[PDB]
């Protein structure tokens, strides 16, 4: 939900 | 640049209809044009806009499938070959 | 350099079907790697070499269809973003 990409 | 979304998901069953139809709809409001069946792309002016089209993505993402997003410069993008299977231009 | 083929072709008759499958192979058979159902790639060591796979692609086309073929970097491959359909509400694996 707090994306990393 | 240019950011590509071409995306593989199943459509066997009607429940997998639906939510193509719902990415589809998503790509769409997102600003993506369709370039063929399953390849939307749209301009960004830069990687920020970019990453945070991904993640949009990823967070709006369907069920089941594969998406994968390539970035190209619009240079290239331009210079894609184009093959039509019935090329030629015959109005009624 | 790599050399991505987005293919958009019927399969509502038969005949599509068909040549649908004929296309695929000939990309197998070519040296494509299937990426999706429509998206195959082939790298390309030299740039001489790309063109002539664009006219062989041309030669081989089906009789229906969108083929379209773009060239990219291999760093460009390499940092496609890929995204796995996942529901919202999934389950973690437990081991």
């Amino acid at each position: 939900i707090e994306l990393s990409g | 640049m240019r950011v590509i979304v071409f995306f593989d998901l199943p459509v066997i069953t009607p429940e997998n209809r639906h939510n193509y139809s719902v990415f589809r709809k998503y790509l769409i409001k997102s600003g993506f044009i369709m370039q063929q069946k399953s390849v939307y792309s749209k301009l960004v002016l830069n990687l920020t806009n970019r990453d945070s089209i991904v993640k949009s993505i990823e967070k709006n993402k369907p069920p089941e499938g594969l998406v994968e997003v390539l970035t190209v410069t619009e240079k290239q993008y331009a210079k894609m070959e184009i093959i039509i299977g019935e090329s030629k231009t015959e109005y009624l």
